RNA sequence: AGAACGCAGCGAAAUGCGAUACGUAAUGUGAAUUGCAGAAUUCCGUGAAUCAUCGAAUCUUUG
RNA sequence: UGAAAAGAACUUUGAAAAGAGAGUGAAAAAGUAC
RNA sequence: CCACGUCAACAGCAGUUGGACGUGG
RNA sequence: GCCAGCACCUUUGCUGGC
């Protein structure tokens, strides 16, 4: 609700986390580059690796999904 | 410091178990510096890792009767900065000064809800 | 499904902010698998455009410079004030 | 002469006129102090009168006027009537050119930067001259006369004005502290304060505004407090009476200086992190009143030159008998049916209501009006300042960010973006709030400076936070020695 | 008012909105710094009123 | 001579070129450090 | 740490300098650093400030192998002048540092006389000089630290 | 001014070897040191051509040179040596 | 009525009563080359080491590709470059590697024990034991007399309490010779330590029963005291290190479960 | 002149010579070293600063 | 160049002037 | 089995993982983590681990 | 190297390096392949 | 290579210079 | 595109030749 890791995210259904999530990577490709501005931040590891956390998760529920038929 | 006997590393390699092996909840163990007898009473237990605004004073050192919150402690070199001296030099180019946490007394702490709750239930090895 | 994001990122230089002045020219680093049809895609559903010209060579950086040219009528001074 | 050649810049005639060019030796810091103050005290002779004998006897010279005459820096009938109106004006007029973007100048090459300050002063005195002319177009002085010694108080104007802006420049090259500028502006406000609250009061009659009761502050607290020497007594609260309450201006000056003084120590805190730790660290506020002090001095000075919209350059044409394209439709000033008599229906709404009295609330609509137009000036000023360099938005945190990802390998990295989205909301509404709580500081009391206090305050302590800040922080003379001592390292 | 000047004014709310708030200490620097200020105010402004009496009383 | 072609094996090496460790010093300030490079 | 090393002084009548791994020879600045000496500062000086004009050099008392045959000087005990002012420079870089030391002392100004001086080798810079058949012999460039006290007498 | 005739017919022949130019312009310089009494000699581009033109082998023999003084004296001494 | 009949003496203790006889097996000449044989035949079979390593060798191909120029080949070696290697390194010689045999494991050492001297060995430790002057000279200090070697109860094996093995050690006196085991001396041993060598602690007293060990969960621990049995019991028990004389305590029930045996060995001197 | 290798690289590569021939002023040599740039060096050959033989 | 001197002559120079006229 | 080259805010040295690129997750712990400068996150219950998981979702190029 | 980097502030001198004096600490001929 | 900034090491001396060192292109 | 003249501080403009 208030953003933005993990029990919002881990069990959200999945269309509306996928949108969400190519502009949350909007937000850091407008911040690219440089516009890495300096920074570091904290938020800009956070959310390329929350891409990467979230893209485990997607292609996780297909995956698991895929062994349940 | 760690009870005998299994492994009977002899040894400057159980040393090193010390030194480089276990991160944080097992620098538990060696984050722990004696209670007082008020709060042995209080809780019934003996020590306790430290907070970093549990209140302690230094006891064997050169520096060996000080009160202080700790400022730092360290995970990987197991050592307590208490604020502070510190030592400065003129312009505040500035000194930690670190200590070793059972060499240590704690006076005042902080203790916090389910914190004293997992401490009081058990111990071990649950982890 | 199988493919790559093209854009890793845009560079920014002496050389490559000079051609935005010139003739509405961004330049990017792109991936090292890069085809020039999916640079003239991605351009244009990141900045809404179309693109009059895709050339690419490689850089030192590893990353292959991927040099295009936009639409006069997209302008190309407040859409780089967007990146 | 003309000759051929294909020229339309004055070349010959410029170096025949005898106008100044500047220091020459300074030294620091007793020696600074020293002619910091020497200066203040050839201003001080702003005792003397002007020649002029018919004009000095009978008239003694009309009404004194109280709009002009802090963002000046002068004072009515001496030497330096113009004091710093016409070298701000050229920097209004070149703020104009360059901020409406109409002649496009980068001022970190060297070449066109000192092109633009030499312009400046020369454009200054250019200023001086016409503003010469129209000040003796206004009527000012209750003699209008055909060319005799109508031109040689003109000049005498000019060539002592010509030595208040070689002292604005003296001070400002390194001769006194601080910007020459900054000084006359402070020590004029100065001037009014304890003439007008400490004064000295002396028994006389007269029809016309004469100086019978200064002295505010010791005649109202003295006549509360007991008796003196002088046989007094009794409570004098308020009344809207024309015999003054004296309770009005010793309320209104400290009223000011209060509200106005409180929103000098309002700065916008922006956070730094590590001190060579793990955390936050210092809290850094900035200053946005020293920024905004030269863009509601604009905004301040614009108010009274506009043709279609002030006093001074409206009073000429009022003034002027002839009726054509120019005509009073700009404004009348004129006697007035009315008890007290100033303009009776003019353009200039733009022009502020507050005098040494009460403030008016009989009008909202020319308040409304007064203070959009401020606003909007201010706000005009604001992105002028901020394109015509400074520290620039734009190449600082383009310039520090290259500079320090390549300081050799590498470094991490900075604040510089994190100060790049708060500082435009802090600079340009800075410069608009500041304007705003100008106008309600005019409007508690007071003029002759009521805005000119305000921004001489204002600009005066967070110049002082930025000089405290380069004291402790980067070292010299210091003012750590107060407190500091002991940071840590982790 | 449109999309871009409530961008802007409710960004310079913000500014508005965060005063750093009065501290008596810092009320010690005002009162001082005022004060040092009404000493200049006063050498000076009675300097130029008290010898302009003397020129209207040589002067008829 | 004849390697598997070809553009490509050229420009992996270019990059190891720039890649290539140059340089500095402030980790050796805080490590544990025994000399190198 | 370091110096005298024939520690008699005291600090409240000396002055002191040093140079420090400086690339200029150890076998020329020894015979320097004994014949300096001893002599005021400005005596010092002003033989090293003539040598670099014409006044040789300064006497060579043990390194003294040949060369041809020699010569004209001076030669006051010696017979086996040289030039090199590269040793000239470095000395003359350690007395004007000795004497700005020695101006901020307070003390002064007959008194002096160098009391020690020794050169320490701060090592040997170790290159080749190419010859036959892909064998390389050594070559050294050489360089020297030094230390400089001096004392009131 | 004072006018000199160097004598060159001194040594000039008698050196070569190969470098007869270099050593010359010094023989020139601490000639024109003694008789006009000096520091430094400028020494023009004016003479460095007058050496160099019939290249070493290769001198025109005794020049006649022009060189002008001096009181200044030491801070920033006027010796031409060319043509004043 | 009387031989070698003993007092016995209780832990209670302040004693009553009397014991059964000192054996004849406490007789025979003491024989110190004997005992210094048998202690170091015994700590030889666990002994072995480590070394330097690489290879125990032998990077390092080779047979003698040694290459003239001067001062010959010395002697020797071969493989290979601006190293290492010369010799080197593979040595010895070695100013890098090896030395001329690696520790050697390899190197079968041992003492097989026979039957016959393994009991004569014992007798021989158990006739070590009954002396009474040397106690001083090995370097513990007896307070006490007589009833020497001691003898205490049964009551021993029970505890446990940590308190009654302090009631235990006053009535041995003894005590203050575990009191010297628990002071420095006692110290900090280097690298010397992990071997065994040391840095610079003494023994103290040994307890002996019988049907037991007894060896009980808390007999184990204590400063310097030893505990074991007469059916198991070793030469580095009754004097450890080989210099003879250990105080040694006993407890009753010792005669008779020594004095009966087949096997056959038997005093004689 | 001094630093000005490149200022005889680039001042020969604007007129387009082998760098021998190209000019450069001994009074403005210190406003030639102020170019750095190839439009700044278009403005000194204009004005005559630097010529070509 | 002028002269801070020169100002500061001027000016009081003027003041002088100024005041009887 | 093994190996090339990438990845980072930094990247000397080590190994952690693959264009999602020292990632994180499921069991789990408790006041400090990101080596450090710096930029930040936490602190009376959802920050942070190999203390332990022969346990795991992702998985370029070469073999 | 040291318990802890406290890994040497500040001042004078020197083109810079460094030197002189001074600071830290139990000890600096413990001042950085210590 | 090109551009800019430097002299601790490297250049067979030396240095205000570099193919070196540092950083970008 | 190259070369030359006049105007201009430059960026430029006009005229002529190849």
């Amino acid at each position: 609700m208030a953003g933005v890791k993990a029990y919002e995210l881990r069990t959200k259904s999945k269309e509306q986390l996928a949108s969400q999530l190519v502009d949350l990577k909007k937000e850091l490709a407008e911040l690219k580059v440089q516009k890495l501005s300096r920074p570091s931040l904290p938020k800009i590891k956070t959310v390329r690796k929350s891409i990467a956390c979230v893209l485990t998760v997607i292609n996780e529920q297909q995956r698991e999904a895929v062994r349940q038929l | 410091m760690a009870k005998q006997s299994l492994d009977v590393s002899s040894d400057r390699r159980k040393a090193r178990k010390a030194y480089f092996t276990a991160p944080s909840s097992q620098r538990r163990v060696l984050l722990s510096a004696p209670l007082s007898k008020e709060l042995r009473a209080q809780y019934g237990i003996k020590a306790l890792p430290i907070r970093r605004d549990d209140e302690v004073l230094v006891v064997r050192g050169s520096k060996k009767g000080q009160e202080g919150k700790i400022s730092s402690v360290y995970r990987l070199k197991f050592a307590v900065q208490v604020d502070k001296v510190t030592k400065e030099k003129v312009n505040g180019a500035s000194v930690p000064i670190n200590l070793h946490p059972s060499k240590l007394v704690i006076t005042k702490l902080h203790l916090d809800k389910d914190r004293k709750a997992l401490i009081q239930r058990k111990g071990g090895k649950l982890e | 499904l199988d493919s790559y994001k093209v854009i890793e990122q845009p560079i920014t230089s002496e050389t490559a902010m000079k051609k935005v002045e010139d003739g509405n020219i961004l330049v990017f680093q792109v991936s090292m698998k890069a085809n020039k049809y999916q640079i003239k895609k991605a351009v244009k559903e990141l900045y809404e455009v179309d693109v009059l010209k895709v050339n690419t060579l490689v850089r030192p950086n590893g990353t292959k410079k991927a040099y295009v040219r936009l639409t006069a009528d997209y302008d190309a001074l407040d859409i780089a004030n967007r990146i | 002469m003309s000759g051929f050649r294909l020229i339309d810049i004055v070349k010959p005639i410029l170096p025949i006129l005898p106008e100044v060019e500047l220091p020459f030796e300074k030294l620091p810091f007793d020696d600074k102090i020293v002619y910091t103050i020497f200066a203040g005290l050839i201003y001080l002779f702003a005792q003397f009168p002007l020649v002029g004998l018919p004009k000095a006897t009978t008239p003694n010279v009309n009404d004194p006027i109280y709009f002009l005459r802090g963002v000046f820096g002068c004072e009515p009938r001496t030497l330096l009537e113009f004091g710093l109106f016409p070298n701000i004006s050229s920097g209004l007029i070149l703020q104009l050119l360059a901020g409406l973007k109409v002649i496009k100048v980068n001022f970190k090459i060297q070449s066109d930067r000192e092109l633009f300050q030499s312009l400046t002063k020369v454009f200054a005195i250019v200023q001086y001259v016409i503003l010469t002319n129209i000040f003796i177009f206004a009527g000012y002085f209750g003699d209008d006369l055909s060319v005799v010694q109508i031109g040689l108080i003109n000049f005498q104007l000019v060539g002592a004005g010509i030595f208040t802006t070689l002292l604005a420049e003296v001070i400002d090259k390194g001769f006194g502290f601080s910007s020459g500028a900054m000084i006359i502006n402070t020590v004029v406000i100065a001037t009014n304060l304890v003439a007008d609250t400490f004064g000295v009061s002396q028994i006389k009659v007269g029809e016309d505004d004469q100086t019978e009761a200064q002295g505010a502050l010791i005649n109202l607290i003295q006549g509360l407090r007991s008796k003196h020497k002088t046989f007094i007594g009794g409570i004098i609260s308020a009344f809207n009476r024309d015999y003054l309450p004296n309770l009005t201006t010793t309320i209104i000056v400290l009223a000011i200086a209060i509200i106005v003084c409180y929103l000098q120590s309002v700065r916008v805190e922006l956070p730094i992190r590590s001190t060579r730790a793990r955390g936050t660290n210092n809290v850094y506020p900035i200053k946005l009143l020293y920024t905004g002090c030269l863009s509601v001095l604009f905004s301040y000075t614009i108010l009274f030159y506009i043709h279609i919209f002030a006093f001074v350059l409206i009073q000429l044409v009022a003034k002027n008998e002839p009726t054509h394209i120019i005509c009073k439709i700009m404004g009348h000033y004129e006697n007035a049916n009315n008890l007290l008599a100033v303009p009776t229906f003019p353009l200039s709404l733009l022009a502020p209501p507050t005098s040494f009295f009460k403030g008016v609330t009989q009008q909202p609509l020319t308040f409304i009006t007064y203070s959009a137009f401020i606003l909007v000036t201010g706000i005009w000023f604001a992105d002028k300042w901020q394109a015509i360099s400074g520290s620039s938005a734009r190449d600082v945190a383009l310039e520090f960010k290259d500079q320090g990802i390549t300081l050799m390998g590498r470094r991490e990295q900075n604040v510089a973006k994190e100060l790049n989205k708060v500082i435009p909301i802090a600079a340009v509404t800075g410069a608009s709030v500041l304007s705003l709580i100008t106008v309600i500081g005019e409007s508690l009391g007071l003029k002759g400076k009521a805005a000119g206090i305000v921004v001489g305050i204002a600009g005066g302590f967070s110049l002082l936070e930025v000089i405290t800040i380069e004291y402790q922080q980067s070292g010299g003379q210091s003012a750590l020695n107060q407190v500091l001592g002991v940071p840590g390292a982790m | 008012l449109v999309e871009a000047p409530v961008e802007f004014v409710r960004e310079g709310t913000q500014f508005l909105a965060k005063c750093k708030k009065p501290d008596l200490k810092e009320y010690t620097k005002i009162v001082k710094a005022v004060g040092i200020g009404f000493i200049a105010v006063g050498i000076i402004g009675y300097a130029i009123k008290l010898i302009h009496i003397p020129i209207r009383y040589v002067i008829v | 001579m004849a390697a598997q072609k070809s553009f490509r094996i050229k420009q992996k090496m270019a990059k190891a070129k720039k890649q290539n460790r140059p340089l500095p010093q402030w980790i050796r300030l805080r490590t544990n450090n025994t000399i190198r490079y | 740490m370091a110096r005298y090393g024939a520690t008699s002084t005291n600090p409240a009548k000396s002055a002191s300098a040093r140079g420090s791994y400086l690339r200029v020879s150890f076998k020329n600045t020894r015979e320097t650093a004994q014949a300096i000496n001893g002599w005021e500062l400005t005596k010092a000086q002003k033989y090293l400030e003539q040598v670099l004009d014409h006044q040789r050099a300064i006497p060579f008392r043990r390194f003294n192998s040949s060369i041809g045959r020699t010569a004209q000087g001076k030669e006051f005990g010696v017979t086996k002048a040289r030039w090199p002012a590269k040793s000239v420079k470095f000395v003359q870089g350690l007395l004007q540092n000795a004497a700005a030391n020695a101006e901020a002392k307070g003390l002064d100004a007959t008194k002096l006389y160098v009391s020690h001086i020794q050169v320490n080798q701060a090592p040997k810079q170790r290159r080749r000089t190419y010859r036959a058949h892909g064998r390389i012999n050594k070559y050294e460039s050489s360089p020297s630290h030094i230390e400089l006290v001096v004392t009131e007498k | 001014t004072r006018e000199y005739t160097i004598n060159l017919h001194k040594r000039l022949h008698g050196v070569s070897f190969k470098k007869r130019a270099p050593r010359a312009v010094k023989e020139i310089k601490k000639f024109a040191k003694l008789h006009m009494g000096t520091d430094d000699v400028r020494l023009a581009p004016e003479l460095n051509q007058a050496i160099w033109k019939r290249g070493v082998k290769g001198v025109e023999y005794r020049l006649r040179l022009r060189i002008s003084r001096k009181r200044n004296e030491e801070e920033d001494a006027k010796n031409p040596l060319f043509s004043y | 009525m009387s031989r070698p009949q003993v007092t016995v003496h209780s832990l209670t203790g302040e004693a009553t009563a009397n014991a059964l006889p000192l054996p004849a097996v406490f007789s025979a000449p003491i024989r110190p080359d004997i005992v210094h044989t048998v202690f170091t035949s015994v700590n030889k079979n666990k002994r072995q080491a480590y070394a330097v390593s690489e290879k125990a060798g032998h990077q390092t191909s080779a047979e003698s590709w040694g290459t003239g120029r001067a001062v010959a080949r010395i002697p020797r070696v071969g493989g290979g470059g601006t190293g290492r290697s010369g010799q080197g390194a593979f040595g010895n010689m070695c100013r890098g590697g090896r030395m001329f045999a690696p520790t050697k494991t390899w190197r079968k050492w041992n003492v097989k024990v026979n039957h016959n001297e393994k009991r004569y060995a014992t007798a021989s430790a158990i006739a070590a034991t009954a002396v009474a002057s040397l106690v001083l000279a090995r370097g513990h200090r007896v307070e006490k007399i007589p009833e020497i070697p001691l003898v205490v109860s049964t009551d021993l094996e029970s505890i446990q309490k940590t308190k009654e093995a302090v009631a235990a050690l006053k009535a041995v006196g003894a005590h203050s010779d575990l009191l010297k085991v628990l002071k420095s001396k006692k110290l900090r041993a280097g690298k010397g330590k992990y071997r065994n060598r040391r840095w610079t602690q003494r023994r103290g007293p040994l307890v002996v029963y019988a049907e037991d060990n007894g060896i009980v969960k808390a007999l184990r621990n204590v400063p310097g005291v030893e505990t074991a049995n007469v059916a198991s019991l070793n030469l580095l028990q009754l004097a450890p290190g080989a210099h003879l004389g250990r105080f040694v305590i006993w407890t009753e029930a010792a005669f008779t479960k020594l004095d009966q045996v087949w096997g056959s060995e038997t005093v004689a001197s | 002149m001094a630093n000005l290798r490149t200022q005889k690289r680039l001042a020969a590569s604007v007129v387009g010579v082998g760098k021998r021939k190209v000019w450069l002023d001994p009074n403005e040599t210190s406003e030639i070293a102020q170019a750095n740039s190839r439009n700044a060096i278009r403005k000194l050959v204009k004005n005559g600063t630097i010529v070509k033989k | 160049r002028v002269d801070s001197l020169v100002v500061l002559f001027l000016s009081v120079g003027f003041i002088f002037s100024v005041i009887a006229l």
